[PDB]
């Protein structure tokens, strides 16, 4: 679970560098469940609220294209 | 932000390998699910029974992804009470079918709660 502390605290600076920093909500709700992620002790709650974090940058109607990032990844 | 561009797209593209790799179903499902444009419209809710807004496209989408009033998603169990359509007109679950497809207003928004 060295992977999904690390995961997530890459997932709060894309979105960080996504100027979100100004978003003071949704910031301080990422800012809590990337925290709770970094204090979890189990596999569950630490993809529980990995699953959350990530809605976010889904959530984004252009933060980024996944399907031009998806189709960058093979080519 | 053009040199940020490329660390932008380094920092990402390195995320989301790091996300095929976590080989979570919840994390792949709801990335793939939103690749085809089935896409959160807020944070995923773990809470009990809290708001779930997300974006169905298409019918295939929809028959893919809805047994009856229950939404399959997130690997979790969501229960619904809430589909409009794209002119933000209120749908009903009998109204999606497959005999209604194309005269209706896709994409479809559903509304959801976590399922006890």
């Amino acid at each position: 679970m060295s992977d999904v502390k690390c995961t997530s605290v890459v997932l709060l600076s894309v979105l960080q560098q996504l100027r979100v920093e100004s978003s003071s909500k949704l910031w301080a709700q990422c800012v809590q469940l990337h925290n709770d992620i970094l204090l979890a002790k189990d596999t569950t709650e630490a993809f529980e609220k990995m699953v959350s974090l990530l809605s976010v940058l889904l959530s984004m109607q252009g933060a980024v294209d996944i399907n031009k990032l998806c189709e960058e990844m093979l080519d | 932000e053009d040199k940020r561009a490329k660390v932008t797209s380094a920092m990402q593209t390195m995320l989301f390998t790091m996300l095929r790799k976590l080989d979570n179903d919840a994390l792949n499902n709801i990335i793939n699910n939103a690749r085809d444009g089935c896409v959160p419209l807020n944070i995923i809710p773990l809470t009990t029974a809290a708001k779930l807004m997300v974006v169905i496209p298409d019918y295939n989408t929809y028959k893919n992804t809805c047994d009856g009033t229950t939404f399959t998603y997130a690997s979790a169990l969501w229960e619904i009470q809430q589909v409009v359509d794209a002119d933000s007109k209120i749908v009903q679950l009998s109204e999606i079918s497959m005999d209604n497809s194309p005269n209706l207003a896709w994409p479809l928004i559903v509304t959801a709660l976590r399922a006890n």
